[PDB]
């Protein structure tokens, strides 16, 4: 959902302010690097011929085998105040946003790029040694902090200001300590390019002016450059923002040159095998795999025994992984870490087995579980002997008068989300105490 | 003529016997009971149940693994 | 550690544990080992060249600690090493061999290690000259060590024979260890037992392999072999008798079985009966040739109490007889009081003791090392299974969950009582009726056992089936085990703590446990290799279940799971059975009606 939410938040982004994104080609690449397959179509094929063209003609062009996901491309076209569709005369007159369509066209003929695609100062040095060297530090530095284990360099103040204020990792000052949420064990989880996506849009959730459109149009631009080069110094937030994500590693600067390392490209796109990890009945570990990250990430939930060069190895404990449960870190989570760690020899024979069990039939009186279940369900009936109840606390009613007047007043808690219980059969329901009030009122009228 | 403020907790015959042991241990504390997937505690001491609870579990299983 | 070294970030979790100090070899592809510095845990890689090879020399200098499918784990013990020194391999070339398959340089904590496990092999021998134990050594040069200890009252003297027992251990940590190793055909005093066997028979090459551990010199070393159940060890000890061909007696702690192994040994053997003979509780007439054997039982000699002449005019006679060779079948119980008296008792020139399972509630299996002697062979259940030479069994538990009335009454129960009381559920009868259903629906031989008689005779009662428990007349036991085996009408039997062992039923083949002892790790087991002999083992789609009804929500989880870790150290994992499906499509359900669980819970209560 990261393009998803990056849709989102410009959804969120009111119609002229968009317009304002839409104003420049490196934006409007970002933009149209964002949408489908199909939007992409429809905005190239729009983009040379400036006729408004009827949605019946769109209709007409349109196979119905993709009529599900052409929907989709329009209806985020629309709301993106991208198009404009008016049913002038009628038919449903549709436009592409002419400011957007300009820019595209500006940036596929090269005409005025306004060096939106950099503001060039082209005094290259050596990426590979400085440049990706000191992003390593950096990133690993931040990284082994996300981790827990102590670290000389922590973070900046503002970025432990993002972790403070934001519910990912939250530094929990009463204990002094930053502490592992389970919105930050989603984090960890995450893809690098999710995991700055999520870092740049609590950045921007909780920025203020430090202009939006400033903030937007820089990092669409900073998506849009290439590595290893010198480039001038632009507005002013943009550049004090620039010297911000210089402290995060993400741009070597010289205090006007700066070499943009490759997390630039990293954050345009992404890019027996490495994190291959062999499951064991006997609980024992033979990743395939080795790294310092990976000894300070896998001993969150594992008690370990040595490092080799690509196997460290060691114990699943029920002892760890009730650890891992008292750390907010969810069973799904671990899981979903041990199906982004599976291994080929076991992946093949599943196959194997599931092609035959499949030739046989679907149901065969067993619970689904297609990795090996002896390393996993012994897990994940500890993991199911995890939470295993449910506690409700506060103001509670009984013994109703009519089946219709409790499920009416049920029915509307859950209407409103702020039902946590009921039982048909006892004709008794809980709910939350902000909610109280308003069920109170509803149950008079 | 009744409706008075208490903590709902849906439970099980097993625990709801376990919270009637805590009344053992300790009496007086827990209020009244429903059924087996409804009894009513205190609502100070319901996070001294709680960790009782949690110690309850660790007397059940304990799960060495040294 | 001989590098610089500095330490990950995370290496303090490594407490003397981040062996990454010592360098990677550039022939880490080729050879498979890693070692351990300090505990010297031995990493053995099953995917790699020669590892088949280096295998055989990890068992003998190294105990295995577990072999799974991908990475085996061995480690390094002053046991297998005194093992692999008596066998004769010197420890430069042991520690050629391993650093030459060695990824890594070797710890020189465990080269010195090897190097401390240096003993006086061949220096110090008692000789048993007619029941007269003479301690000679090699050579005057042992004495003035050994005059150095005074425990004790070329060169022999007097010790007592009972004492022996003792200074054994006093010489293992003294370090100047004794060694048995016959020279049967240079001991031409003791008469030869000269029988042969059968070209018919056919001896698997581990069987081999372990008569050429006792056989490195031809000399018979006495030591320990242990073997998983129907591996034909009787066979293995019958073939070790032909070729030893000297006097010779077994021994074993019951009756039926003792006299299974006569009829079994007179069978495979070319020995006649008139060499034979049988001494126990019921029969005691000896065979009078030269050479032959008795089998018997530790009965006859662990109870001196209270003996009748006859009795006592037997154990005068094979008292008198000196013999050549003794054999200890179960050997998991003679450690106690009135039990390892036999071997203060019988003096023969070669020992060997054997059972199906090693392990017992205590370390005195360590009282071997002053007993018997050490470990000359062992199979390997994973190797023996997939080879098919024993059963691949499906491993399952079930639990069952403890009802609300047995369970608060449970929790007012007084503490060895609640044992029974967590048994007697209701649910636990509701769920081994639809099994039953199920599996002779399936048509499986089903087999239950419980520790407690009275609640196996509850249980066979309720089915209205056949009881097996420890005190039964005899005729009545033959009676229903003969209508069982022969009567095809009959296929399900309930058995205890006497009809673990003491019988030979290959026909098992689904086993279910309600109960058993705290810490019955070796009882379990006992009860287990009923079903590992299960001959139906070669053809695909075998597969032998195994079932344990376990009442939730109670330290019988602790207890069974205690109990089971030795079956899963074997190699037995257990398969989930919580909520299984079937359970209310069969429509009787026994005790399904709540009062009658509550009268149940009455006739337990009244008893109680
Ligand atoms: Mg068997």
């Amino acid at each position: 959902s990261l393009k998803h939410s990056v849709t989102q938040y410009l959804e969120e982004i009111p119609q002229q302010v968009q317009n304002r994104l839409y104003t420049s080609p490196a934006t409007c690449l970002a933009i149209y690097r964002i949408l489908p397959p199909l939007a992409k179509f429809f905005i190239m094929a729009m983009v040379f011929n400036e006729n408004e063209v009827p949605l019946l003609d769109l209709d007409k062009w349109v196979n119905s085998n993709g009529k599900l996901q052409f929907q989709n491309a329009i209806k985020s076209m629309k709301s993106l105040h991208l198009l404009i569709p008016n049913k002038s005369s009628g038919t449903l007159m549709i436009n592409l946003n002419p400011t957007f369509k300009i820019s595209l066209r500006n940036a596929l003929t090269g005409g005025e790029v306004q060096n939106s695609f950099g503001v060039v100062v082209e005094e290259n040095v050596v990426s590979l040694d400085l440049l990706d060297e000191y992003s390593a530090n950096k990133w690993e530095t931040i990284l082994h902090f996300m981790v827990g284990t102590p670290l000389a360099k922590i973070p900046s103040e503002k970025v432990l200001n993002l972790l403070k204020h934001s519910k990912l990792m939250e530094e929990v000052n009463s204990t002094g300590e930053f502490k592992i949420t389970n919105e930050g064990f989603q984090f960890l989880l995450q893809e690098i390019n999710s995991q700055l996506w999520t870092l740049l849009l609590q950045y921007l959730k909780m920025i203020e002016t430090m202009d939006l459109v400033d903030v937007l149009h820089f990092i669409f631009m900073l998506g849009a450059l290439e590595v290893g080069k010198a480039y001038k110094i632009l507005s002013e937030t943009q550049r004090i923002m620039l010297q911000d994500m210089r402290d995060y590693g993400l741009v070597f600067q010289k205090h006007s040159i700066f070499y943009p390392t490759k997390l630039a490209l990293m954050l345009t796109s992404d890019t027996i095998p490495d994190g291959s990890l062999i499951v064991e009945t006997n609980f024992k570990i033979y990743s395939y795999s080795n790294s310092p990250l990976q000894i300070a990430v896998l001993s969150l939930f594992v008690h370990l025994k040595a490092r080799f060069v690509n196997m460290v190895l060691g114990q699943i404990t029920r002892e760890s992984i009730r650890r891992a449960l008292t750390n907010g870190i969810t069973a799904d989570q671990i899981i979903a870490y041990l199906e982004t760690h599976a291994h080929p020899q076991m992946r093949r024979l599943a196959e194997e087995k599931l092609e035959k069990k499949l030739e046989l039939d679907p149901n065969c009186k067993e619970p689904l579980q297609v990795l090996p279940p002896t390393v996993v369900d012994q897990i994940r009936l500890w993991q199911l002997e995890l939470d295993r109840v449910i506690t409700y606390e506060g103001s509670l009613y009984s013994d109703f008068e009519t089946s219709q007047e409790y499920n009416l007043l049920s029915k509307y808690a859950q209407d409103i989300g702020v039902l946590l219980w009921k039982d048909d059969k006892k004709k008794k329901f809980f709910i939350s105490k902000e909610g109280n009030s308003q069920v109170l009122d509803f149950a008079k009228r | 003529a009744r409706a008075r403020k208490g903590a709902l907790v849906q439970c099980d015959p097993s625990i709801k016997a376990l919270i009637l042991q805590i009344d053992a241990k300790m009496s007086d504390i827990v209020l009244e009971e429903l059924d087996d997937t409804h009894l009513l505690v205190n609502p100070s001491k319901v996070e001294f149940v709680k960790h009782e609870l949690n110690r309850l579990l660790s007397k059940n299983i304990y799960n060495p693994m040294d | 550690i001989p590098a610089d070294f500095v330490p990950d970030s995370v290496s303090g979790m490594f407490r003397s544990h981040d062996f990454s100090y010592l360098r990677l070899r550039p022939d880490h592809a080729s050879r498979p080992l890693w070692i351990s510095p300090s505990d010297g845990r031995i990493i053995l890689e099953s995917f790699s060249p020669l590892a088949e090879q280096a295998q055989d020399f990890l068992v003998t200098i190294a105990e295995p600690i577990s072999r799974p499918s991908h990475i085996h784990e061995y480690k390094i013990t002053a046991y297998s090493l005194y093992a692999a020194v008596s066998v004769g391999l010197e420890t430069d070339d042991i520690i050629s061999v391993l650093d030459r398959l060695s990824k890594v340089p070797v710890a020189e904590s465990i080269i010195n290690f090897i190097k401390g496990a240096t003993i006086s092999y061949g220096k110090v021998k008692l000789v048993i000259k007619h029941n007269r134990y003479f301690v000679e050594t090699t050579q005057a040069d042992i004495l003035q060590m050994l005059l150095n200890d005074s425990v004790i009252g070329v060169h022999s003297f007097e010790i007592a024979n009972e004492s022996v027992e003792v200074v054994k251990k006093r010489c293992q940590e003294i370090d100047y260890p004794v060694l048995e190793e016959y020279d049967f055909r240079n001991d031409h005093r003791n008469p030869d037992l000269d029988i042969d066997l059968k070209p018919s028979t056919q001896i698997r090459p581990y069987q081999e392999k372990s008569l050429s551990k006792m056989f490195g010199n031809g000399r018979a070393r006495s030591g320990i072999i242990v073997l998983p159940c129907g591996a034909g060890k009787t066979l293995v000890g019958i073939t070790a008798a032909c070729t030893i061909k000297k006097s010779v007696i077994v021994l074993c702690t019951s009756s039926v079985s003792v006299m299974q192994w006569r009829q079994q040994f007179l069978q495979w053997c070319t020995l006649q009966p008139e060499n034979c003979a049988v001494f126990t509780s019921d029969n005691k007439e000896m065979f009078q040739t030269e050479s032959g054997l008795v089998v018997s039982t530790y009965s006859m000699v662990a109870n001196t109490r209270n003996r009748s002449h006859d009795s006592q005019k037997v154990m005068d006679f094979l008292t008198g007889r000196e013999w050549g060779f003794i054999i200890l079948d179960e050997v998991h119980v003679v450690p106690a009081a009135m039990f390892r008296r036999v071997v203060s008792t019988i003096a023969a020139h070669a020992k060997l003791g054997l059972t199906a399972t090693l392990v017992r509630e205590d370390d005195k299996i360590g009282d071997l090392n002053f007993l018997i002697g050490p470990k000359l062979y062992e199979a390997n259940w994973m190797e023996l299974s997939q080879k098919g030479h024993i059963a691949n069994v499906q491993c399952a538990e079930v639990w069952c969950p403890m009802t609300a009335e047995f369970y608060q009454e449970y929790l007012r129960e007084t503490a060895r009582k609640r044992m029974l009381l967590y048994i007697m559920n209701p649910t636990k009868f509701q769920a081994c009726q639809f099994l039953i259903q199920y599996h002779e629906r399936r048509g499986d031989k089903i087999i239950v056992f419980s520790d407690n008689v009275y609640a196996l005779q509850e249980y066979a009662l309720k089915m209205g089936k056949p009881f097996i428990y420890g005190s039964t007349p005899q005729q009545e036991r033959m009676n229903i085990l003969q209508n069982f085996q022969y009567n095809d009408q009959i296929n399900t039997i309930f058995l205890s703590k006497v009809g673990d062992t003491s019988i030979d039923l290959p026909e098992a083949t689904c086993l279910i446990q309600i109960s058993s002892h705290y810490g019955s790790r070796r009882q379990e087991a006992q009860r287990l290799g009923r079903i590992l002999r299960a001959k139906r083992r070669n053809d695909e789609g075998f597969n032998a279940f195994f079932y344990s009804l376990v009442s939730k929500d109670t330290q019988e989880m602790y207890y069974s799971t205690k109990r089971q870790a030795f079956l899963v150290d074997q190699g037995y994992a257990f398969k989930v059975i919580t909520h299984l499906h079937g359970m209310e499509n069969i429509p009787n359900l026994a005790y399904a009606s709540p009062r009658e669980r509550r009268e149940l819970l009455q006739e337990v209560l009244l008893k109680n």
